[PDB]
RNA sequence: AAACCGGGCACUACGGUGAGACGUGAAAACACCCGAUCCCAUUCCGACCUCGAUAUGUGGAAUCGUCUUGCGCCAUAUGUACUGAGAUUGUUCGGGAGACAUGGUCCAAGCCCGGUGA
């Protein structure tokens, strides 16, 4: 029913079975979480940081001890906010690095200055440093990693 | 001894639309986000009216979808990227293969007899070259076959040699029409479309395409 | 600088209330026994004002009236994904709810077993075909394939590309890119 | 850490031979009553058997562990024993499946040491 | 989830830059849903370099 | 019916606990693969647990097997240290490590439920 998953089973799937050496269907790589963690100095106090959080997540976060910020996105909360990024993703050129399992990406205010949803209500977002977005994928090597975000990050432009 | 092994290409287009989902399943979608909205925190009509001080008449121009059903769909017009939006495409060529059980034409993938290649892939992206002109609006998965099937002499038929045929598989980039020459005709059908025109190979390709 | 009426603002959405207030059962008797003693908490107290000038109806929650998938005038029947006679009817209960999630398992299950037979058979297929080759020709084809996909090649999604769109946003980008733009 | 053995529960001044102990899988319940001294199965009930298989439909969850709770406390009864003593696993609580069975056995009329 | 701890969500439209539809979640900011349409807004930059800039001006 | 296989309990370091390689899902069993509506789980999240669903897909994670092995554990030296009694200023009679060295990872095995045999 979904773009992104549906996407994913019917195209990636089989092609990723057919470009390299797998003994099973089930070790096939997928798509475990989204880890957001926001940038290092920040204020802790104040209702922007919270709400800045709040609004492109989701759901509430986390604030262990206050030092420490945190949210998890497994599944279809997952899902769309995957969507949503790599469809503003379009507009910009914004780099990724990837690891070993997982992909990282630097959400900047001059990510939501291109979403445009969040156009509007903007004061929330200005004076925030940005968050740190992690990927977190099931693949045993890095090129497995950038083969699946290869195959997830589409456009019709070029 | 054993030689003369053919390679063919399945030349395919995607999906453009997503086909139509479970009633169930979008029943229960729906059920699902209705119920799960009286839980959850409701924002107040001050923080949504700096959206609503936001609103504005601009140059109105307002967005009508395309349909999903196409005129090349009502029309039942083959050689067509247009239609069949929700399944799959798949060409087929129209002329003389490499089994010699007639001259007559009939329909066949694109393919090629190996002699000096490293690999097969290079035998079979010169063998669309040799179809469709030119390999810039094309992208070959793999470099291993996705199937094979070897022909063997049966009692009514001992002329032909033995020989294997080997598929491998490309897709189609971002192109809408193509020039295909070095055959007689073409077509773009689907999976149920592809077999009724194979009654005989019907068992193979039936494992070998997913639907 | 940042205004002290902003950030009251935006506390009280920080502190959003709901159109249902649910309670665990550890924690309505303990405001069972509250209402015995008759202390009343805030949240209570909000609930009550909320009750007192309406309820979950005025924060636009409806059983009989489901809202549907998507935005005003494009939801799934008009797109034409579905017909008007295909769409099973329900209500936002719980009685509706179980029978609906029932029958979501079954056909999601069914669906996955069939998609994760057909890609065994497939794979089956690709390892018997890599067998019946010769020596160096094997070699060869037994390389992983590190290509990345292409990035034009679609995605799928809820409708086909208009004809005149892309090329017409292309040709405005260009006509703004064309010239300098002035220091 | 490593997770030590365990042990059965303390002698303090009186034997209390009779051990419930219960089992769910994906398909089936099972529960056992272990006399401790010969270490032998004194009852058991499962939706496993030949008598029970076919006359319930479901036979994986709440509903069913309940009817084997009921079956089981009334086979002890005819068995005579008045009471059994019950011993939960490293991952059981008293919830769903462990409590049907526990309140049907409760229910049945054997009394829980 | 738990009840009572997360924000309101909302469905808008997305159009692609070749006129597709898509449907998302969102959290729940606005009134009603609304369609937003994507465009080339690539926003390249290039700098001159400094022969180009001598051919510019001295022929 | 008497054997074999699967699950639960029971026995146990020669029966423990890790690592590697090769296999196995019997018409049955176990687990995974799917979902989060009610119960439950999360100081955010179906990650863990829980609750539902699976005419047949997979043994990728776990679970079963076979061997190689590392720590352990068991058995046994030879010799020395040390030591009880006794003064030829300990010339006698007893006990006996640690660390080395050598081998093994046995044998036997009960109850219930299900399947194949029948
Ligand atoms: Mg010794």
């Amino acid at each position: 029913m979904f773009p992104l998953n549906f996407h994913y089973e019917d195209v990636l799937r089989q092609d990723l079975l057919l470009k390299l050496n797998y003994a099973n269907v089930m070790e096939v790589p997928g798509l475990c979480e989204i880890r957001v963690v926001p940038k290092a100095p920040y204020n802790f106090i104040i209702k922007n940081g919270k709400l800045a959080m709040e609004i492109p997540c989701g759901q509430k976060f986390i604030q262990t001890q206050d030092l420490a910020r945190q949210s998890t996105l497994r599944g279809h909360g997952m899902s769309n906010f995957l969507v949503r990024i790599l469809t503003v993703m379009s507009l910009l050129d914004f780099p990724v690095e990837i690891r070993k399992n997982s992909i990282q990406f630097s959400m900047e205010t001059e990510f939501c200055e291109f979403s445009p949803e969040l156009e509007d209500h903007f004061e929330i977002f200005e004076h925030i440093r940005g968050f740190n977005v992690t990927i977190i994928t099931s693949a045993n090597t890095q090129d497995e990693t950038l083969l699946l975000w290869s195959g997830f990050l589409q456009k019709d432009e070029g | 001894s054993s030689d003369k092994i053919v390679a063919s290409v399945l030349f395919e287009r995607l999906r453009v639309v997503i086909p139509k989902p479970d009633p169930a399943v979008y029943a229960f979608q729906e059920f699902k986000f209705n119920w799960q909205q009286q839980f959850r925190r409701r924002y107040p009509d001050e923080f949504l009216d700096i959206a609503k001080n936001r609103a504005k008449g601009e140059y109105q121009m307002d967005y009508v979808p395309a349909p999903r059903i196409t005129e090349a769909d009502k029309n039942n017009d083959r050689k067509s990227l247009y239609r069949a939006l929700d399944k799959k495409l798949y060409l087929l060529i129209f002329g003389k293969p490499f089994g010699a059980t007639s001259d007559k034409p009939v329909w066949h993938f694109p393919e090629k007899v190996y002699d000096s290649e490293p690999t097969l892939r290079k035998c079979a992206e010169s063998a669309l070259k040799s179809v469709v002109g030119d390999l810039t609006h094309t992208y070959f998965v793999g470099n291993a076959p996705m199937a094979h099937m070897a022909i063997q002499p049966t009692e009514e038929m001992p002329d032909l040699p033995s020989y294997k045929r080997f598929f491998f598989k490309c897709s189609v980039v971002a192109a809408s029409k193509y020039d295909i020459s070095n055959c007689e005709d073409f077509v773009w059908v689907t999976k149920d479309e592809l077999l009724e025109f194979f009654p005989e190979q019907a068992e193979f390709f039936n494992k070998m395409i997913i639907s | 600088r940042i205004s002290d009426e902003k950030q009251k603002l935006y506390e009280q959405c920080l502190n959003a209330p709901c159109p249902v207030r649910s309670l665990t059962p550890k924690e309505a008797e303990r405001e069972a026994q509250r209402e015995k003693l008759g202390l009343i908490s805030k949240d209570k107290q909000r609930d009550m004002e909320i009750q007192k000038k309406g309820g979950a109806a005025a924060m636009g929650i409806n059983t009989d009236e489901p809202m549907r998938i998507g935005t005003a005038g494009l939801d799934y029947v008009s797109l034409g994904i579905f017909s008007a006679d295909e769409l099973v009817k329900y209500k936002v209960t719980a009685e509706d709810g179980e029978r609906l999630a029932k029958e979501n398992s079954k056909v999601l299950m069914r669906e996955h077993r069939e998609r994760r037979a057909a890609e065994t058979v497939l794979l089956n297929m690709k390892k018997a075909a890599i067998e019946a080759l010769p020596e160096k020709l094997k070699m060869a084809a037994l390389e992983p394939d590190l290509t990345p996909f292409p990035a034009n090649r679609g995605m799928a999604t809820l409708t086909p590309p208009i004809e005149g769109y892309l090329e017409k946003v292309m040709d405005a980008a260009k006509k703004s890119s064309s010239k300098e733009k002035l220091r | 850490v490593i997770p030590p053995a365990v042990r059965p529960p303390r002698l303090f001044d009186y034997l209390k031979p009779y051990v419930l102990k219960m089992h769910f899988t994906n398909k089936f319940v099972h529960a056992q009553v272990i006399h401790s001294p010969t270490a032998t199965v004194a009852c058991a009930a499962s939706s496993q058997e030949k008598a029970l298989r076919e006359t319930m439909g479901v036979t994986r969850d709440v509903a069913a562990a309940s009817k084997i709770g009921k079956i089981l406390g009334e086979r002890l009864l005819m068995k005579d024993i008045p009471a059994v003593a019950i011993h939960m696993k490293k991952e059981q609580r008293y919830h769903g499946k462990v409590k049907a069975v526990i309140d049907s056995v409760r229910e049945a009329g054997v009394k829980l040491l | 989830m738990k009840k009572g701890v997360h924000p309101q969500m909302q469905w808008i439209s997305y159009v692609t830059q070749s006129g597709r539809l898509m449907h998302v979640m969102m959290t729940r900011i606005h009134h009603v849903g609304k369609v937003y349409h994507f465009g080339a807004k690539r926003q390249l930059a290039q700098s001159i370099g400094q022969i180009a800039k001598f051919k510019r001006r001295f022929n």
